RNA sequence: UAGCAAAUAUUCAAAUGAGAACUUUGAAGACCGAAGUGGAGAAGGGUUCCAUGAGAACAGCAAUUGUUCAUGGGUUACUCGAUCCUAAGACAUAGGUUAACUCCUUGCAAUACAAGAAGACAUUCGUUUUCGUUGUCAAAAGGGAAUGAGGUUAAUAUUCCUCAAGCUGGACGUGGUAUAGAGCGGUAACGCAAAGAAACCCGGAGACGUCAGCAGGUGUCACUGGAAGAGUUAUCUUUUCUUUUUAACAUACUAUGGCCAUGAAAUUGGAUUAUCCAGAGAUAUCGGCUGUAUGUAUGGCAGAGCAGCUCAGAGCUGUCAGUUGCGCACCUGAUGACCCUUGAAAAUCUGGGGGAGACAUAAUUUCACGCCAGUUCGUACCCAUAACCGCAUCAGGUCUCCAAGGUUAGCAGCCUCUGGUCCAUAGAACAAUGUAGAUAAGGGAAGUCGGCAAAUUGGAUCCGUAACUUCGGGAUAAGGAUUGGCUCUGAGGAUCUCAGAACUGAAGCGGACAAAGGUAAUCCGA
């Protein structure tokens, strides 16, 4: 059975408020009632608690997520980028100071 | 020659006094320490709770006291991705890690942080926000001067020796939702000073605000005042320097520069 | 059908104000006051909660008339903490101080 | 209603005792214009100050 | 109210103002003692473990029958 | 004279009295119909409560009666509440401001700060030691040490009486645990009347949202055999109703979950109504441990209570054994869903980590049984169509708990049992006009600014269902049928629903009650 062709979870808002604007919430949605896999524990078992939190039932970890996501793109992002610049700041001073031997 | 809600809020007796009764403790960092000026402090995240009021998690941190027996408590911001039981490092040789607490100086041009010094030991002022973030722009060599890229995207110098948190704030995005009905913003705003729901000024009678106007509702003298209005004169958009809505050309935001 | 009255001047039904049914050898129908539940005991430890076993759950009144056993049981952490926690505990401890003896051997 | 300071209570059972109607004795004394006691009071129509 | 199965007991009780209350019921007899915290009660069904207890009642308690 | 007309209702005989439609008993007829006209509280009232008596006034008729008048009498608590705790809050002190009055700060405690607490010896001081920044008030629904059943008064009673319990603080007595340092058992969860201790640091309970369904228990309701009583008996009815009860508290067992072994799961399994779990060890073992009773048994306890039957205050008999419910109210247990909401605190009880001190005739110890105490204040009565507020005995207003049978989706309506009530001045006539209630042949808005008002429609089952649309909707669209009674038949389950057929009536049958009239456009505001 497929109840819905459009909607899904926004079905519950009816007809109310106009199309597009529920667009951008059945998105939303779904997102923050998405099960999430654990780091962890690596179960998908990750759901969200709160706006910022997230609980891993099972494993009992709860971690500092995004609103609607347990991850935030621009947040991964600053990770990646912390990391590389840390490998750059230690290869460069590392380095040098064998220089600073002369 | 009534007084409008303009000025009802500054009013301490007044209606619109936060509603206080949920916070949890103010969050700021640690309280200085030897330690952290000159070494490394850990202590572990106990939990992250909610704060009714806040957007941002907040994050419960047992640390152990340099000075005697006793294990403290304290209340930092959640920096996104930290975990319940992590251990989180604060000081001068502390490493750079998401959540970790050091001056700027010794974070590395280009990363993200939280909750940043104005004054060095503010326990934190810049980027609180739920999902904001402050960019390092650069150092001075003296190690004295930093440049910050705050979220307004002003930017700012302050001494090096600040402290600040790695990475982003957490729970971003919650503005992007859209809010559909108005019950939503009505629990919002329960928990903080009332500003809800607005009445247009000039729905009003003329003895509310300057606004309403009358027979017809418009506002019928200009609604640009001067930065130096007086209380119950201070209305509009204040000390505007453009108004409307920059549509077709655009081009100059670029050609100007 | 009978009906019946509280007994307390506290006619507002509230968590703390309920009331039972009671059959009397009377044969009347008694309001009794009924107390309140209580939450089981759980373990101390950091995310961990979990239920212990062999402590009694009771009000915390009646904690000071019972008999030491319900108190108690007989772990290194006997109240405080499960026996997982204290597992993981005694090997980290060990675990932990090895390492750093071989960090000062490796120091000296 | 049930609760009462003891303030209360006192104040209740003066006013209790100052309600007594004249001794029907008085009335017979030489020096007297009083036939009854002008003031009696009725819980019903007059209420007193008790908060 | 508490109620005792063995006999030994019942008697360490008895032999510790001293007074015994014993009923009769058509199936089953009792045995009552008075103690400052509890009134203990002793219940038999057969006749032998019943003329067994009338014997056992001492000079120093006084047996009271309902 | 206007007027005494809302809230369906009264009637008969006796008695009392000068006098009775209005008082008391009895006999009839009706009402509130467990969303009460019932049983009790909070606020508010303050003696309005109880008994006896009664001239006037008042109780808009009346009165022999009273919420009225007079006289006397009624409110007993270790376990109920206040008192204690903290909240939203608030106020001192300290500091500062003011002509001054006043005003500003203070729990995350200060815009303050040389402010405290404890111990021991001393036992005053003093001496001495230890640790230390500094107040209070605000909850008779929040937190909150422990009590119950039976009986009693004209009026009080979880208070008095009788019987049976628990709690806290005292202080020793008698037994018993433990130790020359400080219980014993099990692999393990864990177990067992008892099994040494200070500073110090950490805990647990207290301690918590809304909604949805599942499971269990209590109370209630229903039914079954037995016994006692009562109603019906021209006829029928092995009949119809009634009683058939068990308090806190003691001991032992069971109880929706969680743990511990042993062993590991792919042809993956397990499991709920729903989810959901597993190599981060599932399923499974004559396996084991543990947690919660408003459960069972016994004690309490039958000696009480209840129902019958005698005797002239005493006496006798029985109070027994079963079954079921998507029934109902409450409580509990295990879950699920939800939030740009995420759902107090403190006092209080208790546990852990630590082992500084103390001690041989000793020292210390959450075992039993015994001895002593529990102060102060509130406890009457109304809580409303007559004890409150509405100038009143006002058709208004005013926060809660308990709830029976029948019909039914139903706590609706309608009718009933328990309990309560007939109180609203009365009699007679029966015109106009009126207030409320209904029904009108033929026509069908011609009435009227206007379909105002009325009328139609209405449940459930089966058919059938457009444009439009934000694809959710529109939608009971529109529309078409059926519905009783009776006699049979089949299907769904454990160790009450659904469907068929036949017969029968003035073609009636959601028979009262309950219960939408549609359609097509235009304008606003989402
Ligand atoms: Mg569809
Ligand atoms: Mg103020
Ligand atoms: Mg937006
Ligand atoms: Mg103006
Ligand atoms: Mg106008
Ligand atoms: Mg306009
Ligand atoms: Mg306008
Ligand atoms: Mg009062
Ligand atoms: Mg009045
Ligand atoms: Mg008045
Ligand atoms: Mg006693
Ligand atoms: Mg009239
Ligand atoms: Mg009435
Ligand atoms: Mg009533
Ligand atoms: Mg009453
Ligand atoms: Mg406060
Ligand atoms: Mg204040
Ligand atoms: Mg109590
Ligand atoms: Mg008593
Ligand atoms: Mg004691
Ligand atoms: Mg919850
Ligand atoms: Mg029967
Ligand atoms: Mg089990
Ligand atoms: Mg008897
Ligand atoms: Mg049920
Ligand atoms: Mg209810
Ligand atoms: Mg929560
Ligand atoms: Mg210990
Ligand atoms: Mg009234
Ligand atoms: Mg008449
Ligand atoms: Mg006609
Ligand atoms: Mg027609
Ligand atoms: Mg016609
Ligand atoms: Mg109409
Ligand atoms: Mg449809
Ligand atoms: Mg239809
Ligand atoms: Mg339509
Ligand atoms: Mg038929
Ligand atoms: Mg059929
Ligand atoms: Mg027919
Ligand atoms: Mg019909
Ligand atoms: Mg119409
Ligand atoms: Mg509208
Ligand atoms: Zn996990
Ligand atoms: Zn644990």
């Amino acid at each position: 059975a497929k109840r819905t062709q459009k909607v899904g979870i926004t079905r519950k808002y009816g007809t109310r408020y106009g199309a597009s604007l529920r667009k951008v919430v059945k998105k939303f949605e779904i997102t923050q009632h998405a099960k999430y896999g654990c780091p962890f524990c690596g179960k998908v078992a990750v759901k969200r608690a709160a706006v910022g939190i997230w609980k891993c039932k099972p494993c009992k970890k709860i971690i500092a997520g995004g609103a609607w996501e347990l991850t935030t793109p621009p947040a991964v992002t600053a990770k990646t980028t912390m990391n590389r610049l840390k490998k750059l700041q230690e290869e460069q001073a590392a380095a040098a100071a064998l220089e600073k031997k002369n | 020659g009534r007084v409008i809600r303009a000025q009802r809020k500054g009013r301490a007796n007044g209606v619109y006094k936060s509603h206080k009764s949920g916070r949890i403790a103010p969050a700021q960092y640690r309280v200085y320490d030897f330690a952290e000026r000159q070494g490394y402090i850990r202590g572990c995240i106990r939990d992250i709770v909610h704060e009714p009021g806040r957007g941002a998690p907040l994050a419960e941190v047992a640390f152990r006291d340099p000075y005697r027996y006793k294990t403290n408590k304290e209340h930092f911001i959640a920096a996104e991705g930290q975990y319940s039981g992590q251990y989180v490092y604060c000081g001068l040789k502390a490493q750079i890690a998401v959540g970790n607490v050091l001056p700027i100086n010794r974070i590395p041009e280009g990363t993200v942080v939280c909750n940043v010094e104005e004054k060095v030991g503010d326990r934190g002022t810049f980027s609180r926000a739920s999902g904001c973030y402050a960019t390092i722009i650069g150092h001075s060599e003296d190690g004295d001067k930093t440049r910050i890229r705050l979220p307004s995207g002003a930017r700012k110098t302050i001494p090096g020796s600040c402290r600040a948190t790695v990475g982003i704030v957490a729970g971003g995005g919650r503005t992007d939702k859209p809010i559909l009905k108005a019950g939503n913003q009505f629990h919002k705003y329960a928990r903080k000073r009332k500003s809800w729901p607005r009445v247009r000024g000039v729905a009003m009678n003329p003895v509310d605000h300057p606004h309403g106007g009358g027979n017809h509702q418009h506002i019928g003298h200009p609604a640009t005042v001067s930065k130096w209005a007086s209380a119950g004169q201070k209305v509009g958009l204040r000390a505007a320097r453009r108004t409307g809505l920059v549509r077709g050309g655009q081009k100059e935001k670029m050609a100007m520069k | 059908a009978q009906r019946i009255t509280y007994r307390r001047r506290c006619s507002y039904n509230t968590r703390s104000n309920k009331v039972r049914k009671v059959k009397t050898p009377g044969g009347r129908l008694v309001a009794q006051y009924v107390k309140k539940v209580v939450n089981y005991t759980k373990c101390s430890e950091a995310g961990c909660n979990v239920a212990l076993n062999g402590i009694a759950q009771v009000r915390p009144a009646e904690y000071a008339t019972i008999a030491r056993s319900a108190k108690t049981v007989s772990r290194v952490y006997g109240g405080e903490l499960c026996h997982t926690c204290v597992r993981s505990r005694i090997i980290r401890a060990f675990l932990t101080e090895e390492v750093k003896i071989v960090k000062r051997k490796m120091i000296s | 209603g049930a609760n009462k300071t003891l303030n209360m209570k006192k104040r209740f059972g003066r006013k209790i005792k100052q309600n007594r109607p004249l001794p029907n004795w008085y009335r017979y004394k030489s020096d007297t214009n009083i036939r009854y006691n002008s003031k009696r009071r009725n819980w019903r129509r007059t209420k007193l100050k008790i908060y | 109210p508490k109620e005792i199965t063995d006999i030994k007991k019942f008697m360490k009780l008895w032999q510790n103002k001293k007074v015994v209350y014993v009923k009769t019921n058509k199936r089953i007899t009792k045995f009552k003692l008075r103690g400052k915290k509890y009134l203990y009660t002793f219940k038999t069904a057969d006749p032998k473990i019943a003329k067994g207890i009338k014997d056992a009642i001492p000079a120093t308690y006084s047996k009271i029958e309902i």
